[PDB]
């Protein structure tokens, strides 16, 4: 089982690694707007549903 | 019927003809009574009437919030506006309703932008 675990350790951490520096910052900023877009009586909200994992328009509100 | 109670309403005429006529008159528009609201009243219990004698006869033998929401502010909007049309405008009468309607004109276009007026919600 432990073998079996760090097996899965390591597929997450190679993952996150192998990203490159345009993706990480990307990512950084998925991370921002979506903390920004915490809030839900925000404007935008009522224009937009934003995409969980990218915070791009999906479809309209 | 409304009836007189001074000297000065009854035009300082003196005599109790004027009395009696006022209080036995009819409801005549080119006569004392104008712009009256009686008749419309009586009008509402005749109404009223009709449609209880017909009701005994037998018995002897979140979008729509919304909408009610911006209906009622419109509404207050339009309220304000009936002065308006009501008189010979000025040219400074006429840009505090171009004013007036600026900002109802901007609550409108909030109401499109933010899909308020599309009614699929
Ligand atoms: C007058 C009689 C009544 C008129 C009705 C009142 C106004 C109705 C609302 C009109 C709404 C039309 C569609 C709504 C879309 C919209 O207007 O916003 C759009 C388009 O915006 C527009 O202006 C379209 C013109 C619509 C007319 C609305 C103008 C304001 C009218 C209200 C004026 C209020 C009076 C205040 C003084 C968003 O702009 P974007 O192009 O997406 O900009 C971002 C893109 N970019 C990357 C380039 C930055």
């Amino acid at each position: 089982s432990s073998a079996n675990n760090y097996d899965l350790l390591g597929q997450q951490h190679k993952f996150e690694n192998s990203k490159v520096f345009e993706e990480m910052l990307v990512e950084e900023e998925i991370a921002k707007d979506r903390e920004l877009l915490e809030d839900k009586n925000l404007a935008v909200h009522q224009l937009y549903i934003f995409d969980p994992q990218t915070q791009l328009a999906a479809r309209p509100r | 019927l409304y009836n007189a109670m001074t000297p000065a309403q009854r035009y300082f005429v003196e005599g109790e003809h004027v009395v009696q006529a006022e209080a036995n008159r009819d409801i005549l528009f080119t006569q004392l009574d104008s712009n009256s609201y009686l008749p419309v009243l009586h009008y509402v219990l005749v109404g009223t009437a009709l449609g209880v004698v017909f009701l005994v006869l037998p018995l002897l033998i979140v979008s729509f919030y919304i909408v009610s929401i911006m209906y009622l502010l419109f509404d207050i909007e339009v309220v304000y506006l009936i002065p308006y049309v009501m008189t010979n405008a000025t040219e400074y009468m006429y840009w505090v309703m171009q004013t007036f309607v600026a900002i109802l004109v901007g609550g409108f276009f909030y109401e499109w932008r933010m899909g308020a007026l599309e009614w699929r919600e």
